């Protein structure tokens, strides 16, 4: 991972570290949670702290983000991947033939997965943009 | 009907194949038995592939890898055509003797007879093995013949 | 679909009904009966011999001896297609197998190598277009009986052999020979065909209206029977395509042309020429629109019941306009024509005092000369007062009243006759493409055989050439048979069915006979009815057991009779009244030679001497001869018709007289010999090319013979099922078939086998993208998945809260 990238991770943690204690606690996650809208509740808190074999310092929490953030393919991979389904090569899928690689082919995604790959996937008049969804995924934007 | 070494694993590798197709688990639908095994190099008529277990439709029987192995022996020593056999079959749909036999008739044998194919699939083999018919409108069907038996892909 | 396989098929389905019934072949049984020649019985009592039975019929009871009584097939054999597949091969059997289908409206019926047809009576939906485009190409067995099926297997051995087929229609008069013979000829003209006057097909078929309407009358077998036999061979070339085709035509009753019996008609272009049917030409021919007018056509019956003389007169002229015919030759006919009807009319007297013949009046002599291209007046001297010369000389004499009505009928007998032959010459001058024949087809049409309450020479004549060719018939199909088998080095014990004629034939044709004493009395200036009585009487009364002294008359009102004759399909009492007259006909060279100079162009054909006749029986036993032989070059194919009653009624069986005619016919034996021995034959080179495919195993020239033998025996063909000739391989009945249908479903196996590799490869075409396809979508699912556990990540869902105001 970049040093960039490092950089903003550490101003993060410092940000969400309240009482400068070095490790971020229930009680800290709560508080700065608050100051912007909704406290995770003592229900979810747990379990975001149960995402740590131990102690959560700057060292844990820029692991943790490593292992569900690292493990991808560059854009153009996937952009590769779907060109491998669209052989007159229009940049686009039917709605109809993407859901059904999805969900019934491979590894199939779950009839929730379905639900959230698709709330907000681009498609206009049947047509499933590969490109524009493969930026997306890309969390660029 | 012993499987080598090279053949017991390249249908290890096309089962998962098409089990990955049909969603991964071990399984591979009866209705993809005969197409497993064409993938293998072997050319069962629909009638052997119903014998050795396989259905009509998708979604009636699952395979795991084990059943499996037992059909595959079973079509693999059925019969294949021969060169011959296929010249003899077509030399009874052709009069002027020449070797040439109508494109309508051609795909007359193809889809009316025998365990009929598609329309869809007597297209398919024709743009792919380049069938071409002349101005009257003929085709030599030994040309034709020895084109689907050298495969896919021939040199 | 089905609808055309209406009077063909047997339904079997409301016939499964039929197959499905209470049998038993130990107490069902077929037993004598005068009524329907065989009774539907059950077995009951037991004596020895004394079988006392229950009549189904009429649920009586009878007694009759065990040794008449004949096994009845089980309901699985109802209007069984080939009778030779019966397990009981008997009279009854036979009966009830035809008569079954007949009542069902099948008209066809296989009996081992020939067919039987039995006349319908009335219209059938089964001759059209749709149906002759189901027969075509194929195998006896593969489609219900018809006639085209005859036909087709004709055409397929002749071009498979390489070798002239003739297709011989036997059958008594009325029996349905003609009708057949024409849709043989129209089958063959519509599978066969080649790529104002319509192409030769289309003259083919025209010919027969013609022909027919010189050469058919009623009579009182049949309203339209044929008074004239013909051969008609038709041409093929090398791509088995038609190629012209010529006809022969044999004895043409002239004695009908003045003459009829009561309840029968002259031929049918007499009435229609006076039909008015074409007004515009009643003043070219000179005659009033009345049949009962002329005393050559209205001495018998005028009209026929389902015969219209007007519309037939129409087809008449339009066949001839498509016969290539100019508005010549074809009014130069009818003018001849009607020029006979008027010297009927044509009136004499005895002079005065010096009781001879005269004229009186000159009408009727007037429209004769004018239609003839002669002068009336030089007419009548030849008829009233001829110049008989002698090697060239003249002897001027008058004659009487009969000696001048004789001269008049042989002049009208002489003219039509002559006439009739030039209508043939003409037909093949028209039919006679010069395009490359290698092979023919032969169709026979003679004249059936007849008994009327008066029979003459005519009958004899007749009946003799079907005894003839019925013996043509067991000759081939029991002696040549069975010689063919001893040929080919095949053990076989010869067995005699009992089916020779040459008795009653020997007792006719050969030089003992009666012919050649008939033509030996033609010789003798004083030879009498009587005396020719007295050689006959000499040489075979008593002598020979077919010859026979006139029996007691045993039908209502028939003429004199001096001798019997016992033919094959009956016993026929001749009169020999007017025979030595009849045998030889006089040629008047007076008139001859005034037609011979005739302004009228067909005439002046029709008479022509030459530069610088026999008997009439001494032509027919030649030409009878001559075509008996060129038959036996042929492969002959045999339709048996068979008249089902007396009445012209449909659907009406005599069972007496059907059993009558499959006896004299042979029927029963032509099936025994079918299955006690080897019908299907096949030259080892024929069978080579048509069978290899049944194993196709070995394959590394060959010989046809070892490769035959490979097959069979690879087959594992019951050795008893067949035998390998020296030349031909021969098979038992039904072998030959079901090996057709073996090829057959190899033929269907090779071909799903080519369908199964086009599968296989499409397949292997797709395969490399779906392994490649299995990457793209692993890839798609699995970043897909990372996409979503992020986006729904509480420590995520913080990190982009906190993102914005670092
Ligand atoms: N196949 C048939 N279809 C319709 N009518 C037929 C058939 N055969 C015979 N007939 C009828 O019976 C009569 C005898 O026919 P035909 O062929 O002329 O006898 P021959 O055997 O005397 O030629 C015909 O004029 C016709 O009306
Ligand atoms: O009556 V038929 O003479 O044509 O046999
Ligand atoms: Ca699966
Ligand atoms: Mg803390
Ligand atoms: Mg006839």
């Amino acid at each position: 991972l970049p040093q960039k990238q490092i950089q903003e991770m550490k101003e993060a943690f410092s940000m969400i570290d309240v009482d400068r204690d070095g490790f971020v606690s229930k009680e800290d996650i709560k508080a700065i949670s608050e100051q912007l809208g909704r406290a995770p509740d003592d229900k979810e808190l747990t379990a975001m702290l149960k995402e740590a074999p131990g102690p959560l310092n700057f060292t844990m929490f820029l692991s943790i983000f490593s292992d569900k953030l690292s493990g991808t393919d560059s854009e153009e991979t996937i952009r590769n991947a779907f060109a491998m389904f669209d052989e007159q090569e229009t940049k686009k899928l039917n709605i109809e033939y993407i859901k059904d690689l999805l969900e019934n082919m491979g590894d199939n995604f779950n009839k929730d997965e379905m639900r959230m790959t698709f709330k907000e996937a681009p498609v206009e008049g049947g047509k499933f943009d590969y490109v524009k969804f493969t930026a997306m995924i890309k969390g660029s934007g | 009907p012993k499987l080598s070494q090279d053949e017991i694993d390249d249908l290890k590798d096309v089962f998962e194949l098409f089990d990955f197709w049909d969603g991964r688990d071990g399984a591979v639908d009866a209705f993809k038995l005969g197409d497993v095994c064409r993938c293998l190099g072997i050319n069962p008529r629909n009638e052997d592939v119903f014998a050795v277990g396989g259905t009509h439709k998708m979604g009636e029987k699952s395979l795991p890898f084990e059943e499996f192995l037992p059909a595959y022996e079973g079509l693999m020593d059925c019969e294949q055509g021969t060169f011959a056999d296929y010249m003899e079959a077509f030399k009874t749909f052709d009069r002027e003797g020449q070797g040439f036999i109508s494109g309508a008739e051609l795909r007359h044998v193809l889809t009316a007879l025998g365990e009929r194919l598609s329309d869809e699939d007597v297209d398919e083999i024709i743009k792919l093995t380049d069938l071409q018919e002349d101005l009257e409108g003929n085709v030599k069907y030994e040309d034709f013949v020895k084109k689907v038996m050298a495969g896919p892909y021939p040199d | 679909s089905d609808p055309d396989f209406q009077y063909l098929a047997v339904d079997r389905k409301k016939l499964m009904k039929e197959q499905t019934a209470a049998f038993d072949g130990k107490k069902n049984c077929w037993v004598p009966d005068e009524k329907e020649g065989f009774a539907s019985a059950e077995i009951q009592s037991s004596k020895g011999d004394e079988i006392t039975v229950k009549i189904v019929a009429d649920s009586s009871t009878r007694t009759v001896k065990k040794d008449d009584i004949q096994s009845m097939n089980p309901p699985k054999f109802e209007k069984l297609e080939d009778m030779a597949n019966m397990t009981y091969l008997n009279e009854a059997s036979v009966l009830y197998n035809l008569r079954s289908r007949y009542t069902s409206g099948l008209i066809y019926t296989y009996s081992g190598l020939f067919c039987i047809a039995v006349n319908p009576y009335r219209r059938l939906p089964i001759y059209t277009d749709s149906v002759i485009a189901k027969y075509r190409g194929k195998r006896k067995t593969e489609i219900p009986p018809h006639l085209f099926s005859v036909a087709d297997n004709a055409y397929q051995n002749m071009v498979t052999d390489r070798e002239n087929q003739s297709c011989l229609i036997t059958g008594e008069s009325g029996a349905g020979k003609t009708e057949n013979t024409k849709k043989v000829i129209m089958y063959l003209a519509k599978v066969a065909c080649a790529v104002k006057e319509g192409s030769l097909e289309d003259q083919i078929i025209q010919a027969n209206p013609v022909l027919e309407a010189y050469g058919n009358a009623k009579t009182t077998r049949n309203n339209n029977s044929s008074r004239f036999g013909k051969f008609i061979r038709i041409h093929f070339g090398p791509t088995g395509k038609i190629a012209g085709a010529d006809i022969e035509t044999y004895l043409l009753e002239k004695s009908r042309v003045t003459y009829q019996q009561s309840a029968e008609r002259n031929y049918h272009i007499f009435y229609q020429i006076c039909s008015n049917a074409i007004p515009e030409l009643n003043d070219v021919m000179l005659v009033t629109p009345d049949s009962g007018l002329y005393s050559f056509i209205n001495q018998g019956c005028l009209t026929v019941d389902n015969i219209d003389d007007v519309e037939e007169f129409k087809l008449c002229d339009e066949a001839f306009d498509i016969l290539g015919f100019t508005k010549e030759e074809k009014q130069s006919m009818f003018k001849c024509t009607a020029s006979i009807l008027h010297m009927g009319e044509m009136k004499f007297k005895q002079r005065p005092r010096e009781e001879q013949a005269e004229s009186d009046g000159t009408a009727e002599a007037e429209k004769v000369a004018f239609l003839c291209g002669i002068n009336a007046g030089d007419l009548l001297k030849a008829l009233l007062k001829p110049k008989v010369k002698v090697g060239t000389e003249m002897v001027t004499k008058g004659q009487n009243m009969n000696q001048v009505v004789n001269s008049v009928g042989a002049l009208a007998k002489s003219l039509y006759d002559r006439m009739f032959n030039w209508l043939v010459r003409r037909v093949n001058k028209t039919l006679d493409t010069k395009a490359k024949r290698n092979y023919y087809i032969g169709v026979l049409d003679i004249a059936g055989f007849e008994i009327f309450d008066f029979n003459s020479f005519e009958q004899l004549c007749i009946n003799y050439t079907n005894e003839r060719l019925q013996q043509f018939f067991n000759h081939h199909m029991f002696i040549l048979e069975q010689e063919e088998y001893k040929k080919e080095g095949i053990a076989w014990e010869f067995i005699d069915f009992g089916m020779d004629l040459q008795m009653c034939i020997d007792l006719i044709e050969k030089p003992m006979g009666i012919l050649s004493i008939l033509e030996e009395e033609c010789m003798f200036p004083k030879a009498d009815d009587k005396s020719f009585q007295d050689k006959l009487y000499q040489n075979h009364m008593g002598k020979n057991r077919m010859f026979t002294k006139p029996g007691k008359p045993t039908r209502p009102n028939q003429g004199p009779a001096h001798f019997e004759l016992h033919h094959y399909a009956g016993n026929v009492p001749y009169s020999i009244t007017g025979w030595l007259e009849k045998n030889k006909d006089p040629i008047n060279e007076n008139v001859v030679a005034l037609l011979g100079a005739s302004k009228e162009p067909l005439v002046a054909e029709l008479f022509k001497a030459p530069e610088e006749f026999q008997t009439i029986s001494a032509v027919h036993r030649e030409s009878l001869n001559k075509l008996m032989k060129n038959l036996y070059s042929t492969h002959p194919h045999f339709v048996r018709c068979i008249i089902p009653n007396e009445l012209k009624q449909p659907g009406l069986v005599d069972a007496e007289l059907v059993l009558h005619q499959l006896q004299c016919n042979g029927v029963l034996e032509g099936i025994r010999i079918c299955r006690k021995g080897f019908p299907s034959r096949l030259i080892y080179s024929e069978f080579k090319q048509r069978y290899s495919i049944l194993a196709p195993n070995a394959i590394p020239f060959v010989d046809g013979k070892t490769v035959s033998e490979k097959i069979l025996a690879g087959l594992q063909m019951d050795p008893a099922e067949y035998r390998l000739g020296t030349t031909k391989v021969f098979f038992k009945a039904g072998v030959l078939g079901n090996l057709e249908e073996m090829r057959d479903e190899r033929l269907s196996k090779i071909i799903s086998m080519f369908q199964a590799h086009i599968r296989g490869y499409l397949i292997r075409k797709a395969y490399k993208k779906l392994q490649d396809q299995r990457i793209g979508l692993s890839v798609i699912q699995r970043n897909i998945r990372k996409w979503l556990v992020l986006r729904n990540w509480q420590w995520w869902k913080l990190y982009s809260k906190v993102k914005p105001l670092l």
